[PDB]
RNA sequence: UCGUUGCGGGUCCGCUUACCCGCCGCAAGGCGGGGACAGCGGCAGGCGGGCUGUUCGGCUGGGGCGGCACA
RNA sequence: GGCAGGCUUAGAACCCGGGAUCCCCGAAUGGGGCUUCCUGCCGGGGCCGAAUAGGCCCCGGCGCCCCGUAAGGGGCGGGAACGCGGGGAAAGGAAACAUCUUAGUACCCGCAGGAAGGGAAGCCAACAGGGACCCCCUGAGUAGGGGCGACCGAAAGGGGGAUAGCCCAAACCAAAUCCUCGCGGGACAACCGUGGGGAGAUGUGGGGCUUGGGCCCGGGCAACCGCCGGCGGGCGGUAGCCGAAGUGGGCUGGAAUGCCCCGCCGUAGAGGGUGAUAGCCCCGUAGGCGAAACCGCCCGUGGCGGAGUCCCGGGGUCCCGGAGUACCUCGGCUUAGUUUUGCCGGGGGAACGCGCCGGCCACUGGCCGGCAAGGCUAAGCACGUCCCGAGUCCGAUAGCGCACUAGUA
């Protein structure tokens, strides 16, 4: 939630001085600054007419059943090269989609070894697209800690939390990794667009059969 | 897993005979007596004890017997006793000035009726709702807007 | 102790408002490969009397002794990285320590040797 | 006034001590950023409420 | 012993604009009883003492008489009294009660092993 | 209690012509305390003390030494001249 | 009118100790007068622009007076 | 960001902990105070002086109301908001306006804490059962109040956060009691021994707390209840330390972090700085380590006191169980409380466990539920001067009035 200070521009000692003085009847400073305008939104230092309010509803709620239908729809899109390529991923070197790797991959602990795994599955070019695609974004976001805009590359889906592969891949540019039970629309359709280049482990695909349904 | 007492929800006239169960405040003295305990011993074992309750439910007795056997055989660890573990009484200053003596308690209504029904409680409760715009205080005149709208839309 | 916050405003406020004992950490410069095998450490705060090689800027490639360190400005003056003003005097270019490499270490100070043993470990 | 109480006189002394501009070396030290003092006043214009 | 004038409190007639409901004087009383007023006046005469309770003693045509009980919470005799400690404060370290309770629980389980476990399983 | 000496044109003239030293002391010092301090510190005899409070809030004492002690000699000995 | 309001005698008389008024006294208490009245609190009726809040309609060959062309 | 002169390797600056100094006014407290300054008495000290006189100066004590035998001790003033008690509007709304609302609000007076208040059934229910309290979600804008208009507005119940239960008085015993000081002992304590003083029969103390108790008899230790916070151990806070990998070739350029080519780390590609845009230059980050001193939390262990106060069974039918209170009436404020909410004031005014109170008008009978008028109580909930983090917030006429020698001139 965002907002202005509740008393902003409203705490000066001001009053309208009426008609007959040859000046507009907006409120003005009472003291030594007298004629200076005050309070009204059209005056310098005046209140903001319709500012943001912290009580504003920002969350767009969704039914649970509807959210889970969308998750299933987004999952299915990861199996189509047309949807994945249209989202912007590099899919030329990927042997097939959905990309399923053996559950042994979940034991890889070092970023160096996970890099080798990505290269031999044809996923490294998309990681390189994200590494080269990081830019300094235009506008005031730089001042607020949003200086860098980074493309998304690969979503790695593992069987469970705390497997070594989570730490081995999470440092790559644009890579997200989740256990299968943590799948969500933020990783499955960045930009609100279906088709994310996804690497499933075989054990993750098995666990998927009892989730989001 | 220390059992939780199961008690019956009071059956109102409004219900028309439909009944349900709920978690109780504590095990009754009758239930504890069937497993050979008093209120003190049961509290020392970490059990919630309700000496006010008169009913004895066999499902509560059965849960107590099962768990006691686990405890007395070293298979279950009782939690900490359900007795006070700290004593924290602060020095009081200006009891008379804040209406905390018996005379103040009487004038505040606390001798004749419940705290929730005293007038100062009503004043504070409604002030909070209006400050936060909670529940029915988000709309002033809500009842009359509903009443007139129902007439027009149900005519 | 330098903020943990990711907000640029708090990162910069930490840097500009840092007390003197924290500003010393900004004086760290990489040791030359030769010194790294002799001492076993990768970085040391630059000190007056050290000899540094300048790696960036107009005086890139110039090696000289550090003559003065300014904790407030986090700048160092190096022999050779100089110029003359209009009145003919010799003045020093203030060089940021992250742009130099230490090639000779001044170890006459016993207190400095403690820092080395800590980092060698 | 001719007949002053000391307490008032010492408040007048404080105002006399503070009524002056920053020294010239302060202007140099701050690269002309500090040139005025808020305590600077003229006896005829800005009145003390002493 | 506190003596005070009985009757309703000194309700003031408002001296500016009011709607008619807010203009009355006679019969309007305070939500405080005279007993609470007596306790408060006593407390002013004995600064630092705590009012424990009070009771009515007598009435006459103009006055009402109360007696107020006050205690000095700084006195060693007062501090350890089981009733007065509720006013003067009381602290028992958690390490004392918890240790005592843990010991009692441990000894009870051993006793119940002998005298109760067979009956439960029988 | 003595803060400094006054070595202005007026003060030096009073030293030579009237055997007086001029000092700045703490504002709460009295004529009795000023005379005691000067005698103890400098081993002279004080004839009388005249005091005033300057418009800048400082107490100034014109201290007249007795007729066996030289104000000019004392200032020279102290090295304040 | 209820309470303050008590004590003797046959609604009446008396009494003083309540209470009230004044004098003296630092206070303690004394003196004199009144006296279960008065005064004071609650309740009730009357007088009550002393003070508080308000209302002083509409149509209308401008408003007002009239009229009611206001049902 | 100046001119000088110094300090610092005998370890400074700086940061953290602990100390020292700390003018006058200020609760301000010897007394004043129309000038943040003046002035008194007593005791001690110094000086001027022939003086021991007299005068001047310095230092300390000297507030009001209280507790306590005294020694001694307490209250006072402040704090951004939050909390408790009391006093208490109008504007506006009702398309006028008075009941009403606004609102028990604004504001005023008093009083607390790190939270406050509440809290342990004279309860709720309906013959089925819940089981202290507060706070959150709901019941619900329902019942109900109301020029039955505007509008106002519960509670029980259900789901959660959290969980905890006790004491004073009295019955019975009758000084077995508490406090203070000296001396000896006792982890610097509690406490023990002894002596003096104070409190105490108008009752200290024991006992007792709905699973009522007192009283009588028997049996049993897993008795029960309380005081001290020493010693050992651990963890945390208040400074910090360690932490991977290019400053590689060429180009442009004042200067590269940019472009081309070639490498490397990654549990670290959060973010910042650096002569233009940096994972690998530096700070940092993932991750790990750390305290002479001060503070906090937890655990183990130690010291001691009581009148058996603890558990179980039997007997009881005797004793105790809270007053201007319950209740009636009149006026008034308030409440959804309505012939029925709470309270204040005036007048009247109980009973006692074989009794008393409640079950939406009163009374009667039945049934059901309880024991007012004494006290305490952790946790779970409010707030933001302050500290930390975050951000579809603003970007110097914006955003706090103040990005700056702003609550300043
Ligand atoms: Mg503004
Ligand atoms: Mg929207
Ligand atoms: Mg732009
Ligand atoms: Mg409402
Ligand atoms: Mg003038
Ligand atoms: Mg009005
Ligand atoms: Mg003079
Ligand atoms: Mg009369
Ligand atoms: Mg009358
Ligand atoms: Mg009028
Ligand atoms: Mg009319
Ligand atoms: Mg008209
Ligand atoms: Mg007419
Ligand atoms: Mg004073
Ligand atoms: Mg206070
Ligand atoms: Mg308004
Ligand atoms: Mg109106
Ligand atoms: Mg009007
Ligand atoms: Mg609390
Ligand atoms: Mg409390
Ligand atoms: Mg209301
Ligand atoms: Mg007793
Ligand atoms: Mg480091
Ligand atoms: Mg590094
Ligand atoms: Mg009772
Ligand atoms: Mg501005
Ligand atoms: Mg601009």
């Amino acid at each position: 939630p965002k907002g202005v200070y509740e008393g902003a521009g409203k705490e000066h000692s001001c009053e309208s001085f009426g008609v007959g003085l040859g000046i507009a009847r907006i409120p003005r400073y009472k003291g030594h600054l007298w004629p200076r305008g005050c309070f009204a939104p059209n005056t310098r230092g005046g209140r903001r007419a319709h500012p943001p309010r912290p009580e504003k509803k920002l969350h767009e709620e969704i039914n649970w059943k509807e959210k889970n239908l969308a998750i299933r729809s987004a999952i299915a899109a990861t199996a189509y090269k047309s949807w994945v390529a249209a989202r912007g991923h590099m899919v030329e070197k990927v042997p097939s989609l959905p990309l399923v790797v053996s559950g042994d991959a979940e034991k890889i602990a070092k970023a160096k070894e996970a890099k080798k795994l990505f290269e031999v599955l044809g996923l490294w070019p998309d990681v390189e697209r994200a590494a080269e695609g990081v830019k300094i974004r235009a506008g005031k976001g730089k001042m607020r800690g949003r200086r860098y805009k980074e493309p998304k590359s690969v979503l790695v889906v593992v069987s469970e939390l705390d497997v070594p592969l989570i730490g081995a891949v999470r440092n790559f540019p644009g890579v997200d990794v989740v256990p299968v039970s943590h799948l969500n629309m933020l990783v499955l359709a960045p930009g609100g667009v279906p088709g994310r280049l996804t690497l499933w482990t075989a054990t993750a695909v098995e666990r998927l059969k009892g989730l989001f349904l | 897993m220390i059992p939780k007492p199961v008690v019956q929800v009071p059956r109102s006239i409004k219900s028309g005979g439909v009944t349900k169960w709920k978690e109780g405040r504590g095990f009754s003295l009758g239930e504890l007596k069937e497993v050979g305990l008093n209120a003190e011993q049961a509290r020392l074992l970490g059990l919630p004890v309700d000496t006010r309750r008169d009913s004895v439910w066999p499902q509560n007795v059965e849960a107590l017997r099962k768990w006691l056997i686990e405890v007395l055989e070293g298979k279950a660890t009782p939690p900490e006793p359900t007795l006070p573990k700290v004593v924290k009484v602060k020095r009081k200053r200006g009891r008379a000035f804040r209406g905390l003596t018996s005379a103040g308690r009487r004038s505040r209504g606390l001798i004749s009726t419940r705290f929730r029904e005293t007038h100062n409680y009503k004043f504070k409760k409604k002030a909070k709702e209006r400050r936060l715009k909670k529940r029915h205080e988000a709309t002033k005149g809500l009842g009359n807007v509903l009443r007139i709208s129902r007439i027009i839309n149900e005519s | 102790p330098f903020t943990a916050s990711a907000q640029p405003r708090k990162q910069r406020l930490s840097l500009y408002a840092a007390p003197l004992h924290l500003r010393r950490k900004l004086l760290n410069a990489k040791l030359s490969p030769e010194l790294q095998k002799k001492l076993g450490v990768k970085r040391l705060p630059v000190r007056r009397g050290d000899t540094v090689l300048i790696m960036r800027g107009d005086f890139k490639g110039v090696t000289g002794k550090v003559v003065k360190v300014d904790l407030k400005r986090v700048r160092i003056f190096v022999e050779g990285a100089t110029r003359t003003n209009s009145r003919g005097q010799t003045v020093y270019y203030p060089i940021h320590p992250s742009k130099v490499m230490i090639v000779d270490v001044d170890l006459s100070d016993k207190a400095r040797q403690k820092l080395i043993e800590r980092r060698k470990r | 006034a001719r007949n002053k109480p000391l307490g008032k006189k010492l408040r007048l002394a404080a105002a006399l001590n503070s009524n002056r501009n920053p020294p010239l070396w302060v202007i140099a030290k701050t690269k002309r950023r500090v040139t005025r003092s808020p305590a600077r006043r003229h006896w005829r214009r800005q009145k003390l409420k002493a | 012993r506190v003596r005070l004038i009985r009757g309703p409190f000194n309700r003031r007639r408002p001296d500016s604009g009011r709607r008619p409901k807010r203009m009355g004087v006679y019969g309007i009383t305070a939500w405080k009883s005279w007993r609470q007023v007596a306790e408060e006046r006593a407390a002013r005469k004995f600064p630092g003492l705590e009012v424990l309770n009070s009771y009515w003693v007598a009435d006459d045509g103009i006055y009402r008489y109360f007696e107020v009980i006050l205690i000095d919470c700084n006195q060693p005799t007062i501090q350890r009294d089981p009733l007065y400690s509720g006013i003067c404060g009381r602290e028992v370290p958690r390490r004392r009660l918890a240790r005592r309770l843990r010991e009692r629980q441990r000894k009870l389980i051993e006793h119940l092993k002998k005298t109760l476990l067979p009956k439960l399983k029988g | 209690m003595i803060k400094r000496f006054v070595i202005t044109e007026k003060a030096l003239r009073l030293a030579e012509r009237e055997n007086k030293i001029t000092i700045i002391v703490e504002r709460t010092a009295t004529k009795k305390q000023i005379a005691d301090e000067v005698q103890r510190l400098y081993n002279v005899k004080v004839e009388k003390v005249n005091t005033l409070i300057t418009p800048r809030g400082e107490k100034k004492a014109y201290v007249k030494l007795a007729e066996g002690y030289s104000a000019m000699d004392l200032l020279t000995k102290l090295g304040v001249l």
